């Protein structure tokens, strides 16, 4: 299938307290593999997935230093920002960019990412076509026309045609293995009382990767939407996910009842009942 | 600016004197400015973890907060949570039986 | 590899 790697950058100011901090988050397909973070004396790309660790000094000492190089480059973004908005200088404010490619298993480029946010809104990004912009006003519209200027669209079509793509490449072929890794969910239902004459049953899954999966109830047949309750799938912090979904049902009917566990490493759906001991 | 959304649950299935973990997970919020305090029976629980800084699709940050805890029939933990979306700061219960 | 990003 398709795969991605993405960066995702912070640069956070904080007057009269230190310089901005600052972070490069690198992500192939949605796990994180390398972190650079701004605070310490001698800040350092940092390997996140034990498969990065194949990388030799020299990947290392280039990455560190390319990330402090986008670092001051963020802390004078950050000054001009309160240039371009006429914000007072003792603010903190954030930038926020999401840059990568995503290519299919072919090898070509699907879609590329260059999404700039100012303190939780959209800044600028590049369209779909790799070549020009949409700014979301009239501050970004200063970004724009520097950009156009600077046929900044091309040296980042470059990026995202060569190095984004190569890199993916070389990084897919080192941790292939384990970014394929697959933990099925185990389920189990809880009974809870309720006042009256009323029971909770709560669908749990657990110890499963990656995060997307679906819990559902069943009556007799069709499935439960109005009424069932569910929560966000959460980490357990082992690097599995956790959720569950719970429905109030008629005392004495729990055993007519059908939770439906649905998940990619599933041989096929769970399907699980209330068991009174 | 975004008020955060805040669960507070085990790692593991709770049972009464065995050792756990006790997650606070922290979403939907901005700016990326945050206190995260974990409550044992109404005080401080003075070692917690944190996972780095992330944020989403949606700009939006989050983070995972956990200490090393024993379950008891009895012990009420809580996690509490200061950000400038909102006035006051915000209290969550464990719950066990979610 | 991180892209070397341009000022705003």
């Amino acid at each position: 299938g398709p795969h991605s790697l993405r960066y995702f950058v912070t640069a956070v100011s904080r007057p009269g307290l230190g310089e901005p901090r600052y972070m490069e988050v690198g992500y192939v397909d949605d796990t994180e593999f390398v972190r650079f973070d701004s605070d310490a004396e001698n800040p350092r790309y940092e390997p996140r997935a034990r498969w990065m660790e194949q990388e030799g000094p020299e990947y290392w000492e280039r990455e560190t230093q390319k990330a402090k190089g986008n670092e001051q480059s963020f802390r004078v973004d950050l000054r001009t920002l309160l240039g371009y908005y006429n914000q007072s200088k003792g603010g903190s404010h954030t930038i926020q960019v999401i840059s990568g490619c995503e290519v299919g298993s072919d090898g070509r480029l699907l879609r590329g990412y260059q999404q700039y946010a100012y303190d939780g809104c959209d800044y600028i990004a590049l369209n779909e076509d790799l070549k020009t912009w949409t700014a979301a006003d009239m501050a970004a519209l200063i970004t724009k026309h520097k950009w156009e200027q600077a046929g900044e669209a091309e040296r980042l079509r470059a990026y995202l045609e060569g190095t984004c793509v190569e890199w993916l490449r070389r990084y897919l072929k080192n941790g292939n293995a384990t970014l394929l890794r697959t933990d099925s969910p185990k389920a189990h239902v809880t009974h809870h009382s309720r006042p009256e004459d009323k029971v909770t049953l709560r669908c749990w899954a657990l110890g499963f990767y990656p995060a997307d999966i679906t819990l559902t109830w069943q009556l007799n047949g069709e499935e439960l939407i109005q009424d069932m309750e569910l929560v966000e799938t959460r980490p357990a912090g082992d690097g599995t996910f956790q959720k569950w979904a719970s429905v109030v049902v008629p005392l004495g009917k729990e055993q007519y009842y059908t939770c439906h566990v649905y998940h990619q490493g599933l041989p096929e759906p769970l399907t699980l009942r209330w068991e009174p001991p | 600016q975004k008020t955060p959304q805040i669960q507070v649950y085990s790692r593991h299935p709770p049972e009464n004197g065995k050792p756990n973990i006790l997650n606070c997970y922290v979403t939907q919020f901005h700016p990326p400015h945050i206190e995260i305090q974990m409550l044992k029976n109404g005080k401080k629980i003075p070692k917690v973890e944190m996972s780095d800084m992330s944020f989403s699709k949606d700009w939006s940050f989050y983070i995972l907060a956990h200490t090393e805890f024993t379950p008891t029939e009895t012990d009420t933990y809580a996690c509490r949570v200061k950000h400038d979306s909102m006035a006051e700061p915000k209290t969550v219960y464990w719950d066990r039986d979610m | 590899r991180a892209y070397i990003f341009a000022n705003i």
